[PDB]
């Protein structure tokens, strides 16, 4: 039994299952606590939930066809489960929080990918929309770890280490020294000798990071508002060190709409990029061009996280969810539409030993198991 | 204004 709770926008029933378009405190999710979720994973308006047994059902808005259902118009708004990957189970589905295409990993070290096509984001050496998943042909002989999934390109790594990316080129966020936009998975030379086992991937002017198993935060892609976190503004190709994060014991890093995070070992939350609308959690809407510690959750052991386009959910060693940003429609779960300037304890959660968040563009998700 | 922003219906 994990009990499922949602909150923040549902104008296209992307919470599954609730009446209301502003669910301002969090609320339980009869739809998928039923399913006995391992993963959840929130896209622009759509939710995606990963079961026990391998399958993945996903909800919300069907638009380009983001849920990979085989349609690709209007909202599905009780959880369906995504008939084309029932003879494989599923390890991780990959999402931006504003994104109209997903991959989903399986265990066997497979991946699969659908939604929009444009820029070649899917993999499938062309720019076709999938309105059902299809197995990226160009990765068979790779045994794939994890994926990541930004708002035009997609990245993969493999168990040996190395990182492919691929879609949109521009500003150089697949990181391959030119900005040529790449229709199949190309690996990533420059990590080549670094065991990367995490990346993560922005949308719109985007950034991408990796991480390797010596703790060491590469950034690269575009640069507004410092996002790649080594000041100033400027973009590149190539992947650079966060220098800043060294030494750190970084073990997540995640990418939100146009800002940056990275949670330690230690329990400690980096973030940095673009400041508007409290997305880092600093109290001030000021851009952070070098990474930030969140001082709002100092002596707070975070042990997960979680961003969408606007805000960030933390959740403690003690089951305990924070949130800062943005609250036009209630994400941040504090009963109100306020904005959180700094990080806030989540309302209506109490006893529930919460153990991982996900988040939407403008939803949350917290879960327990 | 800020573009990565959700609406509602």
């Amino acid at each position: 039994r994990t009990k499922v709770f949602v909150w923040g926008l549902n104008d296209k029933d992307q919470l599954g299952g609730l009446k209301g378009s502003k669910i301002k405190v969090p609320s339980f999710s009869e739809t998928l606590s039923a399913l006995n979720v391992v993963q959840v994973a929130g896209g622009s308006k759509s939710l995606f939930a990963v079961t026990v047994e391998g399958k993945v059902y996903a909800c919300g808005e069907a638009t380009n066809g983001r849920l990979g259902l085989g349609i690709s118009s209007g909202t599905v708004p009780i959880p369906r489960q995504i008939t084309a990957l029932s003879s494989y189970v599923v390890k991780k589905v990959a999402v931006h929080s504003g994104g109209r295409h997903a991959t989903a990993l399986t265990v066997d070290g497979k991946v699969f990918s659908w939604g929009e096509g444009d820029d070649g984001k899917l993999g499938h050496f062309s720019r076709m929309n999938c309105d059902k998943p299809r197995l990226i042909e160009a990765l068979k002989t790779k045994r794939i770890r994890d994926i990541a999934c930004g708002s035009s390109h997609s990245a993969a790594l493999t168990s040996s280490g190395e990182l492919y990316t691929w879609g949109l080129g521009e500003y150089g966020r697949l990181g391959h020294g030119d900005n040529t936009t790449q229709l199949k998975p190309k690996m990533v030379k420059v990590l080549l000798g670094h065991r990367v086992i995490q990346v993560a991937c922005g949308s719109r002017d985007a950034q991408t990071l990796a991480l390797t198993d010596e703790g060491l935060v590469f950034s690269w892609g575009d640069g507004d508002f410092g996002k790649l976190g080594r000041g100033g503004s400027e973009g590149c190709n190539i992947p650079q060190n966060i220098e800043r994060l060294n030494g750190q014991g970084v073990c997540q890093i995640e990418c939100g709409a146009q800002f940056s995070l990275a949670l330690t070992k230690s329990g400690v939350v980096w973030t940095w990029g673009k400041g508007d609308y409290f997305r880092l959690g600093h109290g001030s809407d000021v851009h952070v061009r070098k990474p930030q510690v969140v001082e709002g959750l100092r002596g707070k052991k975070i042990v997960h996280v979680a961003v969408g386009a606007l805000h960030c959910l933390a959740v403690t060693d003690s089951g305990q969810v924070y949130a800062w940003g943005d609250n036009d429609h209630g994400q941040q779960g504090n009963g109100t539409t306020t904005v959180n300037r700094k990080p806030t304890l989540v309302q209506g959660l109490e006893g529930q030993k919460i153990t991982r968040v996900a988040c939407g563009s403008s939803h949350s998700v917290a879960w327990t198991t | 204004k800020d573009e990565d922003k959700d609406e509602d219906e």
